[PDB]
């Protein structure tokens, strides 16, 4: 009866919103373009510790074989968008 | 009597008297228009039983049986209507040419007050269904069975032609009404007690045991949409019709004569509920598991206590439109998929959203849902059974254990679940194959209210 | 959901998969959070431990041995998300997913009521009848003859053209 | 719309003594500034059992003395 | 449909195993039909047998519901194995132990009412004294035949 | 594992195509074109009034005129009361010597 | 973790998926390059315009003659098959009989005196 | 057990042995009177003439049915008594059981 | 009947209320969030063990008293008087991770 | 009305808190209103007697 349609927006102020919150990387000069293991500083573990804030985030686990994929911020974006099916 | 086939032997000409695009619509027309004057023969307002002529007679065991082969006429008329859409406008009256014949063998046979009259009508149904079957099957088995069909039952029946003889030599007339007053008891001779199997097996082929019934799955299966009605409706069940009338002459000796076939019914009454669970194709499904009712008849008659041929009118009649039923519901599905098997369509109820109210209430006629009468023919029949022996109910029980599993599972796995979005071709229903079902249900919401009319000899 | 799983490419997917479950068959075990998130770092370390090996053999020997222990120390009722296998609302609104092919069996009165959403549909319906067998072409032309396929996933290369197969991705249902 | 992300700090929490046991053994635990959303803002932790068991008890205890002393 | 596109009777001659898996659209080495004991199984293949649960509950099988693709040759018994009657999925618990802490925690959780029929707890009290003999009547008795002697 | 190039516009240009399809929306501007007292003291005239005259014409006029459909038990009768159809009026009780409570 | 015929055993156990060997490996990809010929059969024939009817899927059709069709002309009388082919058919069959004429049998012989003396039934 | 002998199995009055001008116990409700105010069976004790008044206040003093709790402390403790009634005669077997084993000397 | 009928009843409101979650795992501060459903929860929960007059005694008494003051068994007795503590203690249970905990559930207050 | 927060505690609507209050309120009226009467939850008050300290005076 609530919870608000999200539409992308929400999300993308909110995907780098969480990603500020994880104090190893992102000292507030990433963006929503910015790679993980190349112009970050990332491990491939340090990949998985991200993916689960954002299944924590909204509760719709992700598979095994999408987190070995998103690796931009705004590749979560864009996956997170096309399953919930936003842009109405 | 006469006043009834008469006029479905005049439905004859009328289909060849009759332009192509208006004959459905007439012999569609009339032949609900034959189930009313086949009908008047309820006012049985006294015990004495309504004898017209010195061969045709009418019996509160028959008069469902008359009244039921009427309205299936109707019923499957309709239901061939878009199956031989196209074809030759001859053939397009010559099955409507047969499926009347059907309508006039049968009803002379319930109508009858000899066996031979019976017999030589037990068998000129025949012809109009092994035509049926091979001639308008959609597959290449259509004649594996066909030959099955006619040679299962003939090994049973030409015995019958025996023993019928010899009772004439022995009596003079042999009719009923006669023969159940001069009714000599039996010396339990081995001479003496062949003749049970004469007079007892063409009408256990026809009610199929655990044993001879393999032309009950290969028949159905290849019939089109009403070679399978007739053959579980009303043909099914005039091998049990004979037994509530044969086996009156025959009482001493089949008190323990019938041990086998009251167990080789109970146990098989399981087995073939046992397959129905496990089975691929649908309408090889609904077969099965009229074996496992009609199996509950067989042991009907062989306790010949009164509630028992209460319990088998009841389960006769009442498996007579729930299973006619769900073969409309099924062939509602052939005739879009083209295809038996039950897996393949398993996500419906999203696109036939009124058919599945017809597969539920059809699942439970199929299954035992109480206020009804498959219930009551499924209840007295565990009652005289209990009465018979105490240790029945162990066998009885796990049916019903059994028979709310299959009849769920065809619900389950053809209209609940994921859709097949693999298939365009679900036109979502006809306004024809949709009134199918209401001339089935709407009887037995009727015949429920008053069962006093369904009851045979006893009550 | 979206792409395929291959037969998989190295020992690495492996492991991030148990990084992956066995995290998640801890905050069952850790229902609150603070300690969830204590006992979460010790299990970091186990694998920032044994790091970058070289010695394949040990590398697995830690890796396959690690559920011969984490068999026996998982959660019976773990966390599984709704709209997640299993848990509830997976197929919940399902019944309500048809398959929008249905939708060209109406007719006036209807149809007809709005008749703007189908002023839409009947070019969608265009666009795929003028680009179907300029899109098996594509598939037909793709340097995919030999050996290896797992699907292709080929796009469309970059001009006026229309991808491949895509009224699967496009048009299913929406869920909810 | 979704307040600053400079307000989560870990100070007082529980997360807070938590902290320490890991720089006991030197992890840092990069997380805990996400998960901190629920023990300063406005939930300001303490939940004792003995205030839902016996939630409204001073409403009603006062409303029976009221019912205690209207019998005369 | 073509008869040589459907199934036939255990393929001897190993040429033919070349014809029925490419019939059956599977790998050489992994088709082995039944051990020929018998019984119909013809040249249908064994399948292993997995439920229709630790399929991939991702991704997104043709045949969803039933966790299959449009070939992939279908197990036999596909009318158990199907996701809805039988799982056999891995357990966290192994089987045999399960069938030890079950029929063993009944089987003593029976012994003990056994114990407790023997001596029930039973209150120190005699027991109830009805007004009158035991009423006789009104619990079932006729007053033509005998009254009873019984006085407290 | 990072989205090849080759798996990026068969990933991006379904989105477009799926964000126009998605957006197929109903019309909010015009859509199907579609050619207390008195909602609470009818309700009780139309089902709490008008069935009980057919109930109680079937209770008073088919069940009360059958034998044994209405039978109901005994009116519980207690010492040192009377009987409205003969004025029997049956005895008390006795002594009841005393209790302690 | 002892596994059995039920409750199998998972794939993070049972040592598949660890050996990455030239010959091991290579039956996964011809085993996958076989699951993308037909995938994609299926892929294009599923949303191909003008496809009208359902897909006709021959891998449950050859299923089906299998079970239904194919056992038969398969069928070599054993032992194995043909005594545990009348143990079935003959053997319950056997079982109930000597179970329901003693009841008969019991019962028959208990009116003779007239130690059943029969409840009020008329059910027979 | 930290062992019993076998203080009672459970029985009552397997003698009635004892002082010699025992009485009598008398019911107080007369049975056509109390049988036909439709008390039970398994609910009719020496102590069924309190109970005809629980209910007769019961019965007319319908509204306000917090009437009668002035007569059921007189019935309920009248069958407090049985239970203490029966409740002797346990321990008076007991030690007539404990009096007939000691008597074994 | 006053017990399921309310505990469902009062435990859809957060099912419904929160996303379609419903154990007691991701949600753990309904009291500060949900003063109405923590409040007749209670009303069921502490009604339903033993609470001297909440409806949990006047059915619950005269059975725990009847099943100890009855020739009737004695383990059916103990595996009863020990499952009569057990409804106080899976309904401690509610009572703790749901209502207590400080709390465990997406962001989103919708 | 329709007034989500992603995070800091939300406003109360002062309909849920004061039924809320009251429901729980009226319990412990109701319970000790009626403990205060109905204060037979403890032994009733009738005096379990003693179950052997009379010396054989009324035994046979
Ligand atoms: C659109 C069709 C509308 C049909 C009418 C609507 C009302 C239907 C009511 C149906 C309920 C009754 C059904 C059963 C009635 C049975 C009556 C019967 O057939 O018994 C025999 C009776 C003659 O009695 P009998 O003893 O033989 O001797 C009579 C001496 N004169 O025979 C009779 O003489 C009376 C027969 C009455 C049968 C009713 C069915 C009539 C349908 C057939 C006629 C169709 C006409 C088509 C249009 C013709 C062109 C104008
Ligand atoms: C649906 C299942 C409900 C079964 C109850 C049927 C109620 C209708 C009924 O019984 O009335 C029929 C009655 C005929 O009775 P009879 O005395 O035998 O006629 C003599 C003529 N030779 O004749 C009449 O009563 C005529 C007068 C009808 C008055 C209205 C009847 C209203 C009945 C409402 C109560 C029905 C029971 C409700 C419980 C439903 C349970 C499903």
């Amino acid at each position: 009866s609530d919870a608000p349609p999200l539409t992308l927006d929400g999300i993308k102020d909110r995907v780098l919103y969480v990603l500020k919150l994880y104090d190893k990387i992102d000292p507030e000069k990433l963006s929503v373009n910015s790679h993980f293991m190349k112009d970050l500083g990332l491990d491939s573990l340090d990949q998985v510790e991200i993916i689960m804030a954002m299944e924590d985030e909204f509760g719709f686990e992700i598979p095994d074989i999408d987190a070995e994929k998103l690796m931009c911020p705004q590749e979560i974006v864009d996956y997170i968008a096309d399953k919930k099916d936003v842009y109405e | 009597m006469l006043k009834i086939i008469l006029p479905s032997l005049m439905l004859l000409p009328l289909t060849w008297l009759s332009s192509p695009k208006k004959t459905w619509t007439n012999v569609t027309s009339y032949s609900f228009l034959i189930s009313l004057t086949s009908l008047t023969l309820l006012w049985q307002t006294d015990e004495n039983y309504k004898n017209f002529s010195n061969m045709f007679s009418s019996d509160p065991l028959s008069t469902p049986l008359i009244i039921l082969t009427a309205w299936l006429l109707p019923l499957m008329l309709m239901a061939s209507q878009n199956h031989l859409k196209k074809d030759n406008n001859v053939l397009q009256k010559l099955y409507i040419s047969m499926l009347i014949s059907l309508q006039i063998l049968l009803i002379m046979t319930f109508s009858a007050t000899e066996l031979i009259m019976f017999y030589i009508l037990f068998e000129a149904t025949l012809i109009p269904t092994l035509i049926i079957i091979t001639r308008w099957g959609n597959q290449t088995e259509r004649l594996n069975a066909g030959i099955y069909f006619l040679f299962y039952t003939l090994i049973g029946s030409i015995p019958l032609l025996i023993a019928l003889i010899l009772i004439q030599n022995h009596v003079g007339t042999l009719n009923l009404m006669i023969l159940s007053f001069t009714t000599h008891t039996l010396d339990a001779s081995w001479s003496n007690n062949l003749l049970w199997l004469a007079c007892m097996m063409a009408f256990l082929i026809k009610m199929p045991l655990y044993g001879v019934h393999l032309w009950l799955p290969k028949a159905h299966v290849e019939a089109p949409i009403a070679g399978s009605m007739i053959l579980a409706a009303i043909l099914l069940k005039l091998g049990s019709y004979g037994m509530i009338r044969i086996s009156i002459i025959l009482d001493p000796l089949t008190k323990y004569m019938a041990y086998p076939f009251i167990l080789l019914s109970l146990w098989g009454m399981i087995m073939t509920s046992s397959i129905c669970l496990r089975q691929t194709d649908l309408k090889s499904l609904i077969a099965y598991s009229s074996v496992s009712h009609m199996a509950l008849v067989i042991a009907s008659i062989m306790i010949q206590t009164p509630w028992s041929f209460m319990g088998a009118t009841m389960l006769m009649i009442a498996h007579g439109l729930t299973s006619s039923l769900l073969f409309c519901l099924a062939n509602s599905n052939y005739e879009r998929i083209h295809s038996r098997t039950m897996i393949m369509a398993r996500g419906l109820q999203m696109v036939f959203p009124l058919m599945a109210t017809w597969w539920l209430m059809a699942s439970l006629a199929n299954l035992a849902l109480p206020p009804s009468i498959n219930l009551m023919g499924e209840l007295f029949i565990t009652m005289s059974l209990f009465s018979w022996s105490n240790f029945t109910i162990i066998l009885m029980g796990i049916n019903i254990i059994i028979t709310g599993m299959y009849s769920m599972y065809m619900i389950i796995t053809t209209q609940r679940g994921k859709l097949t979005n693999h298939m365009i071709n679900l036109q979502p229903s006809h306004t024809r194959e949709l009134t199918l079902m209401a001339l089935h249900m709407i009887p037995l919401i009727l015949l429920t209210t008053s069962p006093k009319l369904i009851t045979g000899l006893t009550m | 959901a979206f792409c395929a799983p291959p037969a998989y490419l190295t020992h690495q997917q492996k492991v991030l998969r148990l990084y992956k479950r066995a995290l998640r068959h801890l905050e069952s075990w850790c229902i609150h959070r603070d300690k969830y998130r204590y006992f979460a770092c010790l299990m970091r370390a186990r694998f920032e431990e044994h790091k970058n090996e070289k010695d394949m053999m040990r590398a697995t020997q830690l890796l396959r041995e690690a559920e011969e222990e984490f068999w026996q120390n998982q959660h019976p009722q773990p966390y599984i998300f709704p709209d997640s296998p299993g848990g509830t609302s997976f197929e919940r609104y399902e019944c309500y997913k048809v398959p929008e092919w249905c939708l060209d069996y109406w007719h006036p009165s209807e149809k007809a009521m709005y008749p703007d959403y189908f002023s839409k549909r009947e070019q969608w319906k265009k666009l795929r009848m003028e680009s179907w067998d300029r899109e098996v072409k594509q598939l037909q032309e793709e340097t995919s003859p030999d050996g290896i396929m797992t699907e292709a996933l080929p796009p469309a290369r970059r001009e006026g053209d229309l991808p491949p197969l895509w009224w699967h991705i496009v048009t299913r249902p929406r869920e909810r | 719309e979704l307040p600053d992300y400079r307000q989560w700090k870990i100070e007082g929490t529980p997360l807070e003594t938590v902290q320490k046991k890991l720089a006991a053994r030197g992890l840092r635990d990069p997380w805990a500034r996400n998960e901190a959303w629920r023990y300063m803002g406005g939930f300001a932790g303490n939940i004792t059992f003995p205030s839902v068991i016996l939630k409204g008890f001073k409403w009603g205890f006062a409303a029976f003395v009221v019912a205690l002393g209207a019998e005369y | 449909m073509t008869k040589d596109m459907l199934p036939g009777s255990y393929p001897r001659t190993p040429e033919e195993r070349a014809a029925a898996a490419k019939k059956y659209n599977m790998r050489v080495e992994d088709y082995e039909p039944y051990p020929d004991d018998g019984m119909g199984y013809g040249d249908y293949p064994m399948l292993p047998n997995r439920s229709q649960h630790e399929r991939d509950p991702w991704y997104q099988w043709d045949h969803s519901e039933l966790r299959m693709n449009w070939g992939e040759p279908i197990h036999w018994d596909l009318d158990m194995y199907i996701r809805n009657r039988v799982d056999t999925s891995p357990t966290p618990v192994s089987w045999d132990v399960m069938c030890k802490h079950l029929f063993g925690f009944v089987a003593f959780m029976v012994f003990m009412f056994w114990v407790g029929h023997v001596f029930p707890s039973y209150q120190p009290v005699g027991p109830k004294q009805y007004p009158y003999n035991n009423l006789y009547l009104e619990r079932g008795g006729d007053p033509t035949k005998e009254p009873e002697p019984v006085v407290h | 594992s990072g989205y090849t190039p080759d798996e990026k516009l068969r990933l991006q240009q379904l989105r477009e195509l799926r964000r126009r399809w998605l957006k197929d929306q109903e019309l909010s501007p015009r859509e199907p074109v579609l050619p207390k007292a008195y909602r609470s003291s009818l309700f009780a005239v139309s089902h709490v009034l008008i069935p009980m005259w057919f109930v109680h014409y079937y209770v008073k006029y088919h069940m009360a005129t059958k034998p044994y459909t209405i039978v109901s038990s005994k009116p519980r009768i207690f010492p040192g009361d009377t009987i409205l159809e003969t004025g029997e009026v049956i005895p008390p009780m006795r002594d009841f010597p005393d209790q302690h409570h | 973790y002892k596994p059995a015929p039920l409750a199998t055993l998972p794939s993070t156990l049972d040592p598949a998926e660890y050996d990455v060997s030239p010959e091991t490996r290579r039956a996964q990809v011809e085993r996958l390059s076989i699951r993308a010929r037909l995938k994609r059969e299926y892929l294009l024939q599923y949303n191909d315009p003008k496809r009208v009817s359902h897909i006709e899927d021959p891998a449950l059709i050859r299923w089906t003659y299998a079970r239904s069709a194919n056992i038969y002309p398969n069928f070599r009388p054993t032992p194995k098959n043909s005594l545990l082919g009348a143990v079935a058919g003959f053997g319950p069959l056997i079982f109930w009989y000597y179970v329901f004429k003693t009841d008969r049998d019991r019962k028959e012989r208990l009116i003779q005196e007239g130690k059943l003396d029969r409840k009020f039934n008329i059910s027979y | 057990a930290s062992v019993e002998p076998d203080p009672e199995k459970i029985p009552s009055f397997p003698p009635d042995l004892g002082f010699p001008e025992r009485k009598e116990r008398v019911m107080v409700a007369t049975q056509q009177e109390m049988m036909d105010a439709q008390l039970t069976l398994q609910q009719r004790d020496y102590c069924a003439h309190y109970l005809i008044r629980l209910l007769k206040c019961k019965r007319d003093s319908f509204p306000n049915f917090l009437a009668c709790k002035h007569e059921q402390h007189d019935w309920d403790y009248c069958e407090h008594l049985d239970y203490v009634k029966r409740m002797k005669e346990f321990e008076r077997e007991r030690r007539l059981l404990q009096r007939k084993k000691r008597r074994a000397l | 009947a006053f017990f399921k009928a309310m505990l469902f009843m009062c435990s859809g409101s957060i099912i419904h209320s929160l996303a379609d979650e419903q154990d007691i795992r991701k949600m753990g501060n309904i009291t500060k969030i949900m003063p109405f459903t923590s409040s007749c929860l209670v009303i069921g929960s502490l009604a339903l063990t033993g609470m001297p007059f909440l409806t949990g005694f006047y059915s619950k008494d005269l059975i725990i008293e009847a099943i100890n003051t009855c020739n009737t068994n004695a383990w059916a007795l103990l595996i009863t008087l020990i499952a009569t503590s057990m409804t106080a203690m899976y309904s401690m249970r509610i009572i703790y991770f749901v209502t207590m905990t400080k709390p465990r559930f997406p962001p989103l207050i919708s | 009305h329709i007034q989500p927060r992603y995070r800091e505690f939300p406003q109360l609507t002062r309909s849920q808190v004061i039924q809320g209050e009251f429901l729980s309120s009226l319990m412990w009226f109701w319970i000790l209103w009626r403990f205060w009467h109905d204060s037979d939850a403890v032994l009733g008050h009738f005096s379990y007697p003693d179950p052997s300290q009379w010396t054989d005076e009324e035994l046979g």
